[PDB]
């Protein structure tokens, strides 16, 4: 495997992941700054995710889009896998949401546009995402959103029992009801994110798993009074129980609330 | 010497027929346990993932270090170049040389 650790200067940790740390790094010949994600093979294997991650990394290697974190390459030694990643200097959308409590309409519409552009590019390659959480979205130097979790699939359409345990909050009804799912799951994800960005919490949040499950299955959510008519409309269209009733990504990108408030355009 | 043999290299089929593509990872102890399938349709420049399910099925044979793709009820739209692309159990990149499929109809 041609890249090797000595190709890079290593700096401070950017964060600690489940299977290892992510470091600030610099390729020595170009001085290009990037991120080096370290994963311990034994840790992946014991978690039973080692096969799945190799599938996801292969998929990720084809995805070149301004709002998808770039995978530059990878290499390994006897105990560790190293992923060479685009460096996202402004951290996670999760942290930004913690800092600001909630996002204004222009920031929100702009993120949704960037997500829709990314997902539109993916769908054109017959690639679908799993659940999209704020913690898995990173921010680039100009504050541009990057889908960063390699959470790609693989099979469409599909009926295959998801880890439902974990966090239900971001899963669409058809996945928690054990029904068939396809690329329409990504539109549900956009609705949950649009809501969480504006409100500060996801719309089906409850105190127990069983309660959250019912909220999602029955699509029981309400809006704070400050959420405007245009946002309510878009979110309500995305959070349809019936996946086929959800809009196309192009329709999201063309929604009056998005076009009035987004500082970014389509493609 | 380690390599992927993808067969057949060229396939010409009539509509409604079937195609099976085999990929075998040879001369290495690394395991081909998780291959993804890709297609660039004739005329297009866009590489797409092949979704498994429906007309598209796959098998993997641990013992022979191989994986296969079968497409049923072939359509003219299916014409294009198909590849297995994978990261083997050694975390090394592997890919077949491709199958150029032409469907007439
Ligand atoms: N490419 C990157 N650029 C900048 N910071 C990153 C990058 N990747 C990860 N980080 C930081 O390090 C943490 C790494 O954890 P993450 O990639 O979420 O690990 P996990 O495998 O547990 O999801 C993130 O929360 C983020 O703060």
């Amino acid at each position: 495997r041609q890249w090797a650790l000595e190709d890079f200067e290593i700096g401070r940790p950017l964060g600690k992941g489940k299977f290892g740390n992510v470091y600030l790094a610099r390729e020595k010949q170009s001085k290009f700054i990037l991120a080096l994600k370290v994963l311990f093979k034994a840790q992946l294997e014991k978690a039973g995710v080692e096969h799945q991650l190799r599938r996801e990394v292969e998929i990720q290697s084809h995805l070149r889009h301004p709002n998808i974190l770039r995978l530059y390459g990878y290499f390994h030694d006897a105990t560790r896998v190293y992923l060479i990643l685009e460096y996202a200097p402004l951290g996670t959308v999760y942290r930004e949401l913690q800092k600001l409590s909630k996002f204004d309409e222009q920031r929100t519409a702009t993120y949704i546009t960037e997500l829709a552009n990314a997902l539109s590019y993916c769908h054109s390659k017959r690639v679908i995402h799993r659940d999209i959480k704020p913690e898995n979205l990173l921010l680039g130097s100009a504050g541009e959103l990057k889908i960063a979790d390699f959470g790609w699939s693989v099979h469409a359409p599909s009926s295959r029992r998801t880890t439902l345990a974990g966090t239900l909050d971001y899963l669409p009804p058809e996945m928690i009801e054990g029904r068939m799912h396809d690329e329409k799951v990504d539109l549900w994800s956009l609705g949950v994110l649009c809501y969480e960005f504006l409100v500060g919490k996801p719309p089906f949040e409850a105190n127990t798993y069983q309660e959250t499950y019912k909220r999602i299955s029955r699509v029981e959510f309400t809006f704070p009074d400050f959420v405007t008519e245009g946002a309510r409309d878009l979110i309500s269209r995305l959070l349809k129980h019936n996946p086929s009733q959800r809009p196309m990504l192009r329709e999201v990108l063309e929604h009056p609330w998005i076009t009035a408030n987004s500082s970014k355009p389509s493609n | 010497m380690a390599r992927v043999d993808q067969t057949p290299r060229i396939a010409t089929k009539e509509t409604g027929e079937s195609l099976t593509i085999n990929c075998v990872l040879r001369d290495t102890a690394c395991a081909l346990d998780s291959t993804n399938w890709y297609r660039t349709k004739l005329g297009s420049t866009k590489e797409q993932t092949i979704s498994i399910g429906g007309r598209y099925s796959e098998t993997v044979d641990e013992g022979s270090n191989s994986a296969s793709l079968t497409i049923r009820d072939l359509r003219v739209e299916d014409s294009g170049t198909y590849k297995c692309k994978a990261i083997d159990s050694c975390w090394l990149s592997r890919e077949g040389a491709g199958t150029v499929l032409t469907v007439k109809g």
